[PDB]
């Protein structure tokens, strides 16, 4: 009666389709989580 | 008494320091008109009762903006000191289409070379266009319009007559001058010009129309029976409304640019004729369409001839109408359209005493008559040293090309490998370098440096020794 | 790159499908933000510069004007409004199991990825008339959240087709035709309220409405006629309000039926005497019916 | 909703460029979302810029690419100054009145694959859009 | 997160005149890039 | 080329299966007129400021209804097969 | 399906000349019967048909039907003023 | 204003309300300056999309300035 | 707030020029947002002026640049009087209707670099704009 469908990704292998997005990709030009002060202390 | 026929017109970019460059006399047909007009406000008491008051008063309130118009024959000629083409009123064409100093050596607004005079509207973005002062002379009696702007320029393409422009515009204030501002006969035109120019009149009857549907590459073939086109800026003048003073205009603003025209033709059953155009539109009911149009006043020939060309790269066309002349006529209205609402690519014009059937095609393709279109490579023959089909270990196969058409913008080539891995070609020399570590087969490619992206290829075997 | 309504497009998304209402005639929309503002006059310092913050998106109204289309896709508006459906037949259920109205989702699309997306919406009104003009259907919608977005879901087979040809209205009771019509006007409603959800947890966040509950439904109509009488002493066409009248209204392509109705009358001594009937269903009435028929 | 695959980028000329992307599962189980990095081991990224959408359009550059962390689920792509300088001469010559530095360059397209095949499918188009160049006057 | 640069005319060395402007750079100068890789390399070489 | 004087007018009650009864030629004076006409909508940005945008666009929107007119001499005659009077344009 | 020359020659015996026109008129409130020569006039019949057209975007709208106005039948007569009894003078009075 | 965007993914000209914007308005002869301001936005889908900014100074803002200049 | 990278400059003829700038990192996780001086150790600045964006456009000047107070995030940039004379000679004649003392002269950019970590460097275009000369009657 009802049919639900989603695109078949390369990473998900195979599993039952679902009524939501699963994965999210986040983009940025830079990392704010690491400071130069931390990374320098770590190397130093 | 001032007789109108004695009228002479001088225009200038300046009030003072007039010279042969900042100031220009122009010809006219005797249909000139000019003036300024008064608004006057009348008030009266509306009263009831048996014995009413009765009088009234009125006050002069303000002046309208001054208005002028005149018309001129189109007259392209060669500038005796430069060999460039110009028309005597080039300063008008600039003020129509610029907000900056006349810069006719440039490439926008009025500019020229030895092959043409050209106009393009690419720099029309100012709110006030470059203004002019007009010294209208009558016999022993000067007069002056301060700071005018060119509102409109009609071209009445009409099959029976010589090509004429009709101008109009508006200015702040008519000033009666007392005394000669400058020498009208030092700064006037001269008889060598007056006799050169009269070789260059343009006859409308020789007009050609070219048209093309960019949605199909189809090329209709359409004789005309009369038309028009018009350019206008929709200038507006702003005026105060102070009490206790006569208000006078204090500035102007610019409306939407417009470039439109009308064409009228007989209905012709010939293939690709107006009948087929009519059908193809009416059968199809597009909301938007894309026609290339070129209008060629004076026509084109293998001669060198006077000519004047309008080009509109993107015109929209209204659905044509039938009209019941005793021979069935049809009306086509068109408007130029920019590719984007921002861009100035509405269209462009070109004038010459000496265009040809080639230079016009150059102009329509490129916006100039002087250079050709950039022709592009059709074929690249790919060749190899002594026609060798293979390269050995410790060997390299030189490759070469022969490219057509030879007038393609550059017939040289850049090499690459299109398939296979046993060899890499030196992209500049075409020296196919075999990799000694593998044997196999590769397909070498060459691409023309004209930028066509057209290619040639040959298949080469990369091989061990005999 | 500017934008233009004359080439704008509207797409409705629901149930994981998308509806292209190609035959749009008009639409109107606003968007706004609510702000909190205080001027904090104080005898230490009679401050003149206000202190203020933006908190929430206003619930946008949306308004649409749509022509009737062969292929009938607009029937889904009644389906979303909450009529039950039986093929092309729609019915009001006499009592309803909903609490929340049917939520759905809207794209506004234009050239150059210049798109807008309205996330939670509900229909509040459908309204039209047969007044001697091409019948145009108005819709009132509300939406609780908006944002700008670069892309939209394609929709291409669920496109609203060609407009149906004109035809004249008829009104009747038990197959009696009614003399001297002037107009008929209909409205249907789904009155709702948003549940205000804002909390001190939302502080320093932008807030949206998220859920609403159905207050009421209405179906109602108006009819305008010229005043006429069969013979002077007649009683059937008097002013007095009839009740329990079965009433049927149709065009060639649309039919509406009230199995029993209550009629108010108002009379106007305009230059030709005019009568207005106000129509409403009775409490015992059966389900009002609506049908659509496609022209060949 | 839709994936929002369409994103456009601006490259500052005469300066290196780099972009980082992280792949996460997310579970909305609690208010601080249960996001998890995806394992990127044995995956690879490809991408190119061409002057127009055509069978034989000019190709301007290929992205440099790498995985920075297979367990933080992070890949990166980048362009050298030599690449973006090759862009800056072949991008178009139009300039906006209010924004004179910004020039259209081309169309771009990012494609991801497993290094060892799942066979039933092998790759997918992550993202696409167009590239603008911003002119600059230092070295 | 964002970082703010104030800039202002210099009159005489270390002295400055009030007419002031602000730049609001959308990403901190502290945010790292692919330097992460070489920093990890050299920390691992320290290890 | 279409010459107006060669014009002939036929009217019919039908698109197909034309016959001497459902279809009728009529005379005219040479004052006939006919046609159909286009409505076209023009839009342009009204802008302020020192360096305004400048262009415009327009769209064909809709057609008016077609219109026709012609004039005819009044000409009563006896229908040769029935002896009744008629005029040639009775269908009008 | 055209006409034929026997018709074309029969019909041209039947033209109507306007100059021979007669007008008859009577006041039903009095049975009075004025006697009125004419010098030109007109009459006209019209239906006041209207055509209805959609206004869809994204399409060229074309008319989809018509409706009928009030019927009309009117005319004008012009005459010389004549002092003869039951003439236009007496009507005017 | 007319609604405009530089590129589709841009953020600078979005709808969202900016705050702490320094803003300057002038003619040839008159100048007004808000050293810091708060902007509400409203968008209208008229035939060309239009945007209205509502402006107000922030509590910390410095004195708004007005100047006049005479024409020569 | 608005990510404005853009500021125009007004030098004055016959007079040396200098600009000072102060770097602060601002965090808005907690209210009011906290402003902190950037430790400016190991950064360096460059910038240049040339008469157009064109790739052939000739250089008119380059900035003297120096750090001032590394713990306080202070730096400065400047132009000598001779540079100012060259600007004034090359610049346009055209005047400006809002301020007839100003004449257009070129474009500038103050590209900045960091070389702090791992002996490896990166660079970004922190500030950009046009530069004008104001005329002066005092000589």
């Amino acid at each position: 009666k009802i049919i639900v469908q989603q695109i078949l990704n390369i990473d998900d292998t195979t599993t039952t389709a679902s009524k939501y997005p699963k994965y999210t990709v986040v983009l940025g030009n830079s990392i704010s989580s690491i400071t130069a002060g931390e990374l320098t202390a770590a190397v130093e | 008494l001032q007789l109108l026929r004695n009228t002479r017109i001088f225009v200038s970019t300046v009030k003072t320091g007039h010279d042969t460059t900042n100031t220009q006399e122009i010809l006219v047909q005797d249909d000139i008109s000019w003036g300024q007009d008064s608004n006057s406000t009348d008030i009266t008491v509306n009263e009831a009762g048996p014995r009413p008051t009765r009088g009234s008063k009125r006050f002069n309130d303000s002046l309208n903006a001054a208005e002028w118009s005149f018309s001129t024959y189109i007259l392209p000629y060669e500038d005796t000191t430069t060999g460039k083409q110009i028309v005597p009123d080039y300063m008008l064409w600039h003020a129509l289409s610029s907000g900056k100093a006349i810069d006719l050596d440039g490439d926008t607004g009025a500019h020229n070379n030895a092959t043409n005079f050209m106009v393009n509207f690419k720099d029309n973005a100012y709110h006030e266009l470059a203004m002019l002062h007009i010294y209208i002379l009558t016999d022993n009696a000067w007069s002056y319009i301060d700071s005018c702007q060119i509102n409109q320029a009609e071209v009445n393409v009409d099959i029976e007559d010589i090509g004429r422009v009709t101008w109009s515009g508006n200015g702040n204030q008519l000033i009666p001058l007392d005394e000669q501002p400058f020498d009208p006969d030092a700064l006037g035109i001269d008889d060598e010009t007056y006799m050169t120019i009269q070789s260059s009149y343009i006859k409308n009857k020789l007009t050609i129309l070219k048209i093309k549907d960019m949605d199909s590459d189809k090329e209709y073939d359409i004789p005309i029976t009369g038309g028009t086109f018009t350019i206008n800026n929709n200038i507006t003048y702003l005026t105060p409304n102070i009490m206790s003073r006569v208000n006078i205009p204090i500035g102007s603003f610019t409306g939407a640019f417009e470039l439109t025209g009308s064409l009228t033709a007989y209905l012709n059953d010939k293939s690709l004729g107006s009948m087929e155009l009519y059908k193809d539109l009416v059968r199809t009911l597009k909301v938007v369409n894309r026609f290339e149009i070129a209008l060629i006043l004076g026509g084109e020939y293998d001669d060198e001839r006077p000519a004047a060309v309008l080009v509109a790269k993107q015109a929209h066309v209204n659905i044509p109408t039938i009209e019941t002349d005793d021979v069935l006529g049809t009306s086509v209205e068109f408007k130029a359209i920019p590719t984007d609402l921002d861009t100035g690519d509405e269209g462009y014009l070109g004038f010459s005493n000496k265009y040809t059937k080639t230079t016009v095609a150059n102009l329509i393709a490129t916006g100039d008559g002087a250079e050709t279109p950039p022709i592009l490579v059709e074929s690249i023959t790919v060749k190899s040293a002594a026609d060798a089909t293979s390269v050995t270990n410790s060997d390299t196969l030189q490759m070469s090309v022969e490219v057509t058409p030879p007038e393609a913008t550059n017939t040289a080539v850049t090499w690459s490998i299109s398939s296979g891995d046993a060899a890499t070609i030196d992209a500049e020399s075409g020296l196919l370098t075999a990799d000694v570590s593998k044997t196999g087969e590769v397909i070498v490619k060459a691409v023309a440096k004209d930028g066509s992206g057209v290619e040639g290829t040959k298949t080469i075997t990369v091989s061990a020794g005999e | 790159y500017y934008s233009l309504m004359r080439e704008s497009k509207v797409i409705v998304e629901y149930d994981g499908r998308a509806f292209h209402f190609d035959a749009l005639s008009n639409y109107d929309v606003q968007t706004s933000y609510e702000e909190f503002k205080t001027l904090r006059r104080t005898i230490h310092r009679r401050t003149n510069y206000a202190d203020s913050v933006i908190n929430a998106q206003t619930p946008s109204s949306i308004s649409l004007a749509i022509n009737f289309s062969n292929t009938l896709t607009e029937a889904n508006f009644f389906e979303w409004l909450g009529f039950d459906r039986k093929g092309n037949t729609f019915l009001l259920p006499l009592y309803s199991n909903n609490i929340e109205p049917i939520m759905f989702n809207i794209y506004i699309v234009n050239k150059d990825n210049n798109c807008v997306y309205f996330e939670n919406c509900y229909v509040s009104t459908v309204d039209f008339s047969l007044d001697k003009n091409i019948p145009i259907l108005n819709v009132g919608i509300e939406s609780g959240k908006f944002s700008e977005v670069s892309t939209y879901r394609e929709a291409a087979s669920i496109i609203q087709g060609e407009a149906m040809s004109y035809s004249p209205v008829i009104v009747s009771t038990n197959g009696n035709i009614l003399p001297g019509l002037i107009s008929a006007s209909l409205s249907f409603q789904q009155q709702c309220s948003w549940r205000e959800d804002k909390s001190v947890f939302d502080i320093n966040k932008i807030y949206n409405n998220k859920r609403a509950y159905v207050n009421e439904m209405n179906a109602s109509a108006t009819i305008s006629l010229y005043y006429l009488k069969r013979f002077a002493g007649d009683m059937v066409y008097n002013i007095e309000p009839e009740t329990d009248v079965p009433l049927n209204i149709r065009n060639n392509n649309i039919s509406i039926d009230f199995p029993l109705a209550r009629i108010s009358k108002r009379l106007n001594f305009s230059d030709v005497y005019k009568v207005e009937w106000d129509i409403i269903p009775t409490a015992s009435s059966d389900p009002v019916r609506i049908d659509f028929f496609g022209e060949i | 909703s839709t994936e929002n695959r369409v994103i456009d980028i601006v490259v500052d000329e005469k300066v290196p460029y780099g972009l980082i992307m992280q792949f996460m599962d997310v579970d909305d189980s609690v208010y601080p979302p249960s996001e998890i990095p995806v394992n990127l081991t044995g995956y690879s990224l490809r991408g190119t810029i061409k002057s127009s959408l055509d069978e034989n359009a000019e190709t301007l550059a290929s992205f440099t690419t790498s995985i920075i962390d297979a367990a933080q689920g992070a890949a990166a792509i980048s362009l050298s100054v030599a690449d973006v300088t090759n862009i800056g001469e072949k991008a178009s010559k139009e300039r906006d009145k209010y924004n004179p530095r910004q020039r259209f360059a081309g169309y771009y397209d990012i494609l991801m694959t497993r290094d060892v095949i799942g066979s039933e499918v092998s790759s997918f188009r992550i993202m696409e859009g167009k590239v603008y160049i911003s002119d600059g006057v230092t070295q | 997160i964002v970082q703010q640069i104030l800039n202002i005319d210099d009159t005489t060395t270390t002295a400055s005149k009030y007419p002031k402007y602000t730049v609001v750079l959308g990403n901190s100068i502290s945010s790292i890039t692919a330097g992460e890789l070489t920093a990890a390399v050299e920390a691992s070489a320290g290890s």
